[PDB]
């Protein structure tokens, strides 16, 4: 899940 | 289940998909928190730090909760290690699952838009049995846990102790937006 | 199981009795086995009936019981204390827990045990569980402790002893012979022949 | 076994089970869990006693953990409908619907023995709600309606506000006989006399 | 369980009775608990017996039931309608499903409920299940639907209402207080004292 | 089914279940396991028979594997308290508490049929001891007091020393009718 | 199950009896089904009662039993031998094991079987278990052998045969027709 | 037992289909079956954030929260998640099918679709207060699912409220007509 | 426990479990009851074989008592969709959904071994239908739609009139391989 | 399912399950109940790590409710025998034998995480003591020898009076990380 | 029940082992938990293998067992006695019943216990089980008594003690500390 | 319950 | 229980 | 059953 | 049990 | 059983 | 199932 | 099984 | 967990 | 466990 996780 | 290829710069290597995601510093907590599932999380957190102590870690939580002592072992590890442990809720973060979610590095606690959060006071099932003295001792311990949990959640959420005491007396279900408003997470991730 | 039938030869009658109803006629009441609401209430029922037959004659409460429900026991206790007749207690076999409580509750001077009866006292126990929320467990723990305090207090009075003694001596299972129970103050006399 | 006692009548020395014997003195027992069958037996005895004499008090002895709400309501509505005052007396315990019925006695004539325990709480359901959301809403709604009605009637029994009962039944509320009296659930604590 | 004995006075004769047989003498008939072939047939038998005793006096049918077997319920329904005496019906505790149906079937003008009675109506349900060939399931589905239709048609006539109302109001469980059932037309009067 | 039987009476005819009929001749049975209930019934019969006549013998017939110790003691103390001599007779078997009660009959009036079996041994417990060490100690100690008391009482019954009974009840000890007599458990064997 | 009520018209009056109580009045006693402490003691009570009614008239003991408890069977046996009345025995259906023992124990000359009756004899068996220390098992092994030797010895005396005959012929299940049972010496006549 | 296919490299046949960006949801939706799906979706995106992903659903439904985690992942990631119903798509399964990229939701001709309101399997037990809390939450689930389904089907909320009140079975053609899927794949 | 065998390709020496070995010759098995997992595994193999070669026949070996209809339909639709002819062969038995899939093979390429057993019948439900009449009506109606669909699709497989299938599936109908051929359910016996 | 990780190094690289990877850094886990199997596994790891380097510290991570006394002692004796210092660290909980082993770590090197829970008490038995009074006395006496030994060793571990341990283990004694340090059971809390 | 993987170094290579196989290379063999035919035969297999690797080096038999099957225990016992290598025995945790028997059976001088090990010896038990004819019970009682006699005779010899002592001291459960087991003659040394 | 039932 | 009940 | 029992 | 109960 | 009991 | 899935 | 499958 | 374990 | 095993 990026941004931002990653 | 399933087996996935990571072609490194080193060589081509077959991985189960979770080990593949662990390489990107993603750690999963899925299902009930047990001594075994929590300790596996602790091991992955410690391992990711030894690989690189400065890069963020991404803790993905889909859990109804479980054992408090198992959960605290995860919590203290999140707090001890140098890397920021970002938390992300997919599906649900209930009880100890909500606690751990709220414990991510402030600013890096996330939920997906339809994820669900639930918080409440500690309960026991199975029961306390036997001598009054023994029952008193365990009631006293269960009450101590309740005070510690409220105090830490209030600190996690940036809220007053009296709020958490009030809001955990019974099962308290929250939408992602309500969890954000409460101080439980920082952002809701849409795209 | 078969309870024998017994004949009482009145004068206006010859009468058949089941043997326990026959013993009830002489103001003997049994508490045998676990104390339950229904076995306890049956004792209450006999105490009240016997009082109505004669408010002045002693009643003889024979106890062979390992105990049972505290609230069921208290219904016997409060009945024993309320009615005008003196309630003599007699331990045959054993009087444990609430059984021992009720034995010690007989009219002072008239609490008896047979020479080989066993008496045992301890603090409240629960079987089953305390569930589920911390708030509920707190509520039930406090209640259990009040029961504990109250039982120690009342037993202290029955035994004519210090509360601290009962607190000390009921901390774990405390088995007493008939002689130790008399010496302790739980009963008055041990029966001879 | 229930002991059989002898009552002398005009041309009929008859044997009665001891509970039938106390019923002749207008004493009715509620012992153990309240079920449709145990509650209806009570209703029948109440209707019969009114039939025997519509002006004399009836004495309703309660030792019960509670039970079925609707079964209890059939006792409640009978107590209120019939002409005789229904005195209530708590021996052992009156919990949940047992306490409800205890508080429902003719005001001034609601009694507890000194070591009686009373407990009140909000409705519990065991078994569970399945399955379709529409159906669960309907039964949840009905459960909340039962909760408010019971609290409301209790408020009237105790001469208190609904908000008091809502607060005080939220979780298990154990009361000594003295606290139940202070609360308004009963009028007097017996001892002797 | 134990059923108390009471004494009736006659023509200088004296009669021992279990209390339910005693109430049957005043033409009171009970339906308590689930409706089965055996509990329904017992009620039918009593209805038939009461008519033969006196075909002109009202019969008083006391109902505390969650319902049960539909065909068993209909055997009661059809007997109530056949016999000459008016069958007054009275709800104590609850009248649900077949229980409410029978309550609603009482002689119009003589359908009663106690103030805290619970009434519930809904469409037929089956438990255990339909298993087998599609042909057999169709056959049984068709029969269940015929039952649904007939019960609604009959309920509408009992309540003096439009069929569409009953169809709307029995789609899911529909709980009514005594006043709402009276408003609905299911009963005629609420008893107070 | 218990057969019904017409009583020989000086006041008319009365029907009895056959056991109530034998009770009229002051015969009391202990058959099968000793329970609180089976024992209290005996106690009630002994008391009732004394009430009919405090001087006539009572005949206590035992066919029992034993059972509850405290339940047995209630019968024992009733036997010793009441004025009538309580004769004991063993048919079939008297084991454990059964053997104890048999040996407890009035000296001189303890009987056995020729093929009866007597068995004595030390206390057994079933179920188990749980759970705290303090509690097991208390109960172990109580069990040893019981073992010694029973040995002490049996020795007096048998006119032997405590040490004999200790030796002879260490493990299961089966006795023929003749061996039981020689031992002192019963006085006479019936022919 | 329902037991039919029967009317006896005994000169002048009328008395109702259950059908078994009615046959007891003619001195007929049933042992039907497995021999237990309760079923045996019930028989004992009837024999004693019948002796008290008339100590000189024969008693008719009808046996339809697969057997059962050895000690329970022995209490019946000793009562048969003890009481003054001759106890005639009759086998209907079957008499197996302890059932056959009791059948063979009838007053000699008065032991009968119906023509299609089945008789069976064997050595003692145990069901369940002897579990425990070798010391305990030895003890119970010895007790079981004393029983076996006694039973063979008594059966030999009943049948008027040599011990060695009984030892070989009870080694395993030995089924006999009425005629074989008579020929063996186990019964006297076939009805 | 899963067969092994050769591509130099040997694969279990399902990991072999994952390489062609095919992801399966088969059987009941649980935390574990759903999270495995989430992981594969994230992985396929890292391999190529622009190529479509193909989500094959043969499912009777299952956990709602477990279902939402898949849903939120499908919506979050850059690749279009095409959905295809083979066998059946019922309850949460039907929800995920209708949630595929509009224009790229498919069914095989004899597929069955079923939608209904949320149910509880087992019980609500305990104090009335607790039952109210959970009843309230079950109704929120019902309301959200209806609004979201309506948006998936391009219908008014009132249509789904009406049409999920009881078990609602659709053929593939009916699912398409309803707005739940886009095309039926013949061959 | 499944035997390991050696295949010899070119620069090969490949060990295979024996079923993976038969899969390389485009043989796919359906054995035992049809479930979501057993049906989906077949589907995966059909798709895979098509990807290996979209033109060569595939050989679907069926020894099955049947099972889930919806699971069976996922196999059916995959068979009809893919370009390769899916030949079917019954060894042992093909009952219910098993017989349905056997009859669904490419016409001309439906086979049975001489002692195979075929059985067709109407839909059954195992377990029960509870609880409300409205819900029971709904599922009863759905079951009847399945009965009709299956009879119509089966009639098309067998090249027969609908009324025949309706008549012949009312109760369990056991057919020898010859009767199934005669019926139009298979094409040849080996 | 245990994640697979890659050790990069001077070897090239190898694949490890994450726990084997942690074992390489001399970290050993005791998680969950102490059984013969889990305890011996720990023993094997202690012996192996010593053979790898007899001078480097070993890090024993404990999250355990306890379990078998005898199994626990096998770990304890191995900790005390081998040359390396065995540091102990409590995450989640160390209860009973878990706390014993925690307390047994090299003095100066016993750690707990801030929210770890420690509990100590006297020995318990579950299942029960059943059979002969002789046998129950033997087992009671042995349970009491165990109680005495543990109190004495814990007292030595904690540098406290024997009497303190006896009083404080009489019933379940819950301690926070801070109270455990104050008690002398651990040395430092790692925040 | 994961079993850790460890790495061994040696001439021309690097090799991966489950940790118990790793300890087997050093001639350490475990008996842990109940003695069964399968656990006993596994021990027998490891003993025979170690002898074939080197018939003169000691073998180290580590025992933590509550006991178990007598015949299964005898197969280990007879194997210990047969092979050329000395079988040192070591008790960790507990050696009870057949566990204590095997412990006492190590090469004399090389029987060890850790300081808190517990030893227990007693007479043979059969768990509840037995049905049959008096003849069959006699046969099995007799056999159980032969086993009892053999075990006492063999234990006395292991312990260099009088038979009458073993008969006396095994009549009921006999728990020993390590120190007591050494005083009794059952082990040789306690390791500190 | 009278009046009126009965 | 009197007075007063009864 | 007579003669002779009874 | 007299004297004295009863 | 007499003599002598009873 | 292509086109188009895949 | 060929001919013809395969 | 270092410093200091490890 | 050496010395001496091994
Ligand atoms: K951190
Ligand atoms: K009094
Ligand atoms: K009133
Ligand atoms: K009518
Ligand atoms: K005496
Ligand atoms: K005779
Ligand atoms: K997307
Ligand atoms: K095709
Ligand atoms: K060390
Ligand atoms: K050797």
């Amino acid at each position: 899940f990026s941004p931002a996780a990653p | 289940v399933p087996t996935v290829i990571e072609q490194s710069g080193r060589g081509e290597r077959a991985f189960d998909i979770y080990s593949r995601l662990l390489k990107e510093r993603i750690v999963f907590l899925v299902g009930p928190v047990t001594d075994e599932s929590a300790n596996l999380v602790v091991a992955q957190l410690l391992f990711l730090e030894s690989e690189n102590p400065d890069k963020d870690i991404f803790f993905y939580i889909n859990s109804p909760g479980g054992s408090v002592t198992a959960g605290m072992s995860i919590y203290d590890t999140m707090n001890f290690i140098k890397p920021d442990v970002s938390t992300l809720c997919l599906g649900q973060a209930a009880s100890m699952g909500a606690f751990l979610l709220s414990a991510g590095e402030k600013g890096k606690r996330f939920a997906l838009p339809n994820s669900r959060i639930m918080i409440h006071q500690p309960l026991i099932s199975g029961g306390l049995g036997g001598q009054a003295s023994d029952i008193e001792i365990h009631a006293r311990e269960l009450l101590k846990i309740k005070e510690k949990l409220n105090r830490l959640m209030a600190k996690h959420c940036d809220r007053d102790l009296a709020d958490l005491e009030r809001d955990t007396d019974r099962d308290n279900f929250m939408s992602a937006e309500e969890a954000k408003e409460y101080g439980l997470i920082d952002q809701i991730l849409e795209n």
